[PDB]
């Protein structure tokens, strides 16, 4: 397909946008999933995160089925349920997910929070992890906790790119 | 990338 890498982004300001929405959810539902899913980062990183509502932003969040615009296309119900690119222009950082899934704020479907805090990690140049309970093992599992905290394996990887926070 | 099942 249709690829981008750098390792990191050379800045720590980086925008977003949120192209269009999903239908299982309200757009506020939408919103406030993406916004927790960066905040994950940007609470161990410098990095921060603003959000922009035209125009093009380093990381475009869409929402697709099968073909959708690089030649990886999504494969209707379960399967591939997102992908994002490393660091670069245009597709780099960007997130895509797959709108054959049934998206939840909770647990009925696909918990987009959680998915999409993991592709922002590659959007920010992780890889992924070789440990199966971290937030970057690629597959995808359910915690049912009522809160979310980020494994120190995805902590180490992405302090060793941009360095640690607060 | 995520991948279920
Ligand atoms: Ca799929
Ligand atoms: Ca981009
Ligand atoms: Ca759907
Ligand atoms: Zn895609
Ligand atoms: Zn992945």
């Amino acid at each position: 397909e249709y690829n981008v890498r750098t390792l990191k982004w050379s800045k720590m300001n980086l925008t977003y946008r949120i192209v269009n929405y999903t239908p299982d959810m309200t757009h506020s539902e939408v919103e406030k999933a993406f916004k927790k899913a960066f905040k994950v980062w940007s609470d161990v990183t410098p990095l921060n995160f603003t959000r922009l509502h035209d125009g093009i932003a380093d990381i475009m969040i869409s929402f697709g089925i099968k073909e959708h615009g690089d030649f990886y296309p999504f494969d209707g119900p379960s399967g591939l349920l997102a992908h994002a690119f490393p660091p670069g222009p245009n597709y780099g950082g960007d997130a895509h997910f797959d709108d054959d899934e049934t998206w939840t704020s909770s647990s009925k479907g696909y918990n987009l929070f959680l998915v999409a805090a993991h592709e922002f990690g590659h959007s920010l140049g992780l890889d992924h992890s070789k440990d199966p309970g971290a937030l970057m093992f690629p597959i995808y599992t359910y915690t049912g906790k009522s809160h979310f905290m980020l494994p120190d394996d995805d902590v180490q990887g992405i302090q060793s790119l941009y360095g640690p926070g607060d | 990338i995520m991948i279920s099942f």
